[PDB]
């Protein structure tokens, strides 16, 4: 059967010559996404054909959005990398309202876009942190 | 209060209100967590209901602004509404069904550590809104009370003949020259101290008459245990 | 301009009667704010058992019979309004007819007076902020 080819470089190509009955596997990058259309897959498995043709298309390998942050109870957050990007390796920091409130308790509030999809903390894991009432010092006591 | 000047917005945030039998007043601590005077609730004289005021520091517009519901409800196990004459913990704690959110107008207060802010030569603030001097009032009011030499507070209380309870689990504050003193209305707002961080060393018990005189402020500081436990979200 | 000498007097009026009402409360509820007190041991009480005793309900409740009335009568006269600064106010003056019925209706399941006296502590201070718009427009 006639040998495939790579659309873009996200997609490295597992196991020179194929005949009938084989194939090839198709996997992507280190934290990439693999899609065949509008399908979320994960392992991908082309065969071939008597004719001597590929039937499924050969899906793109796109990157993993890893979403909108959780919303966070009293405070927002600002993107440490480029505003409004969700894609690999990005990196935000929630904040609570200053001085109104305060965070649960060394940045260990400094989430990022890991491969998995999810936005993980190098500590406290996908669970974000938490903003409690700061008590005593009135805006102006005395 | 009687003798008291105007409060400023800001000065006061954590000061809370209770049309729950009578008029009266509370603090603030976390968010969701309402300090009060156990009497504001069971008073030692038909149900009641529970309506929490909060925000502003104008009587209008903190009526303008919502009766915040009650979600739990917990006094001190050593309080006796039937002993007519004593108060010994006169202290509660009240959760808010919905949290508010934090502004400089709706701060919590925090609490004492050390039995230090009960000393003797320091100025606290109590805030209410209560009867004045010679009539009711629309505004906050804050007075500067200097906490008493208690041994005195026993002399002072059978000088004036009186049966009643002087527990150590609280201290008086004022004295009988002061023209400033707390009043009906604000019985069950905090003594408030600074060390720059506010706490709230005492609780608005109770006393005898308004003005001139020492008054009776179930001490926090003995509690503060009790507190932190029944905070338990 | 004839139809608000008869519409904006009777909205003044209603707004008279609000205040009238909240004015009432304010001694009435510092007259119970010394009843159940800690330094008044029974000086004032006794003063108070008889003081705060002397506010009924056929006095609040015949408070309402005016501020509705009168609130009923303004809708009712100012229904020539036909353009959109009037129509628009109109209904104002007619969703607070729909906000009276609603209060002096909680007035007859409470059976105590500060109990009754407070169901509407939130309203009708709202609600005469609600009839200080009516007044830049006439
Ligand atoms: C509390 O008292 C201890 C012992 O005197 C002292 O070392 C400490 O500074 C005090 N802390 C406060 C609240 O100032």
């Amino acid at each position: 059967c006639p040998q495939p080819k790579t659309l873009d470089e996200f997609t490295i190509i597992q196991n020179p010559q194929y005949q009938f009955r084989d194939y090839f596997i198709a996997t992507c990058k280190q934290g990439y996404q693999l899609i065949e259309g509008n399908q979320v897959l994960h392992s991908f498995t082309a065969v071939c054909q008597d004719d001597g043709t590929w039937h499924r298309a050969m899906p793109r390998c796109k990157i993993k959005d890893c979403g909108q942050p959780r919303n966070l109870p009293n405070g927002d957050f600002r993107y440490t990398t480029t505003m409004g990007v969700n894609t690999y390796k990005a990196r935000i920091q929630y904040y609570c309202h200053e001085p109104y409130y305060k965070m649960q308790t060394s940045e260990q509030g400094v989430y990022t876009c890991t491969a998995q999809g999810i936005w993980k903390n190098e500590q406290k894991g996908e669970k974000i942190p938490r903003c409690l009432p700061v008590c005593g010092k009135p805006v102006n006591p005395v | 209060i009687i003798g008291g000047q105007k409060a400023k917005m800001g000065n006061f945030p954590w000061q809370v209100f209770t049309n729950i039998h009578g008029r009266g007043g509370g603090a603030l601590l976390g968010d969701r967590w309402i300090l009060t005077a156990a009497h504001t609730l069971y008073p030692k004289e038909s149900n009641a209901s529970l309506d929490v005021f909060l925000g502003h520091t104008n009587v209008e517009e903190l009526m303008k602004l919502g009766n915040h519901p009650i979600r739990r409800v917990s006094v001190h196990p050593d309080y006796r509404q039937d002993e007519s004459y004593n108060f010994e913990g006169d202290i509660a704690l009240l959760e808010l069904e919905n949290s508010v959110t934090l502004g400089p107008n709706l701060l919590p207060i925090c609490l004492p550590d050390n039995d230090t802010f009960y000393d003797l030569g320091l100025m606290g603030y109590v805030s209410g809104f209560g009867v004045m001097e010679e009539k009711i009032a629309h505004d906050l009011r804050f007075v500067r009370l200097p906490v008493a030499n208690p041994q005195a507070c026993e002399n002072w209380l059978r000088g004036k003949n009186r049966m009643d309870v002087f527990s150590q689990n609280m201290f008086c504050a004022g004295h009988p020259s002061l023209k400033q003193d707390a009043c009906q209305g604000d019985s069950g707002g905090v003594f408030a101290v600074r060390d720059d961080r506010w706490v709230a060393t005492g609780i608005v018990s109770w006393g005898i008459g308004c003005s001139r005189g020492y008054g009776f402020y179930t001490k926090v500081l003995n509690y503060v245990d009790w507190i932190k436990k029944e905070m338990e979200e | 301009q004839s139809y608000l000498e008869g519409v904006k007097y009777n909205v003044d009026s209603a707004i008279q009667t609000i205040t009238k009402i909240y004015n009432t409360y304010t001694l009435f509820s510092t007259k119970l704010t010394q009843m159940y007190s800690t330094r008044l041991d029974n000086f004032a009480k006794a003063k108070a058992k008889e003081e705060a005793a002397k506010f009924t309900k056929e006095d609040l409740e015949k408070n309402f019979k005016t501020l509705l009335n009168y609130i009923q009568v303004s809708v009712k006269t100012a229904a020539n309004f036909v353009y959109i600064n009037d129509t628009h106010a109109k209904r104002k003056l007619e969703n607070i007819e729909a906000e009276i019925k609603t209060l002096i209706a909680k007035i007859k399941e409470q059976s105590n007076l500060y109990e009754a006296y407070k169901a509407i502590v939130t309203s009708i201070l709202l609600m005469r902020d609600s009839l200080k718009e009516v007044q830049g427009i006439i």
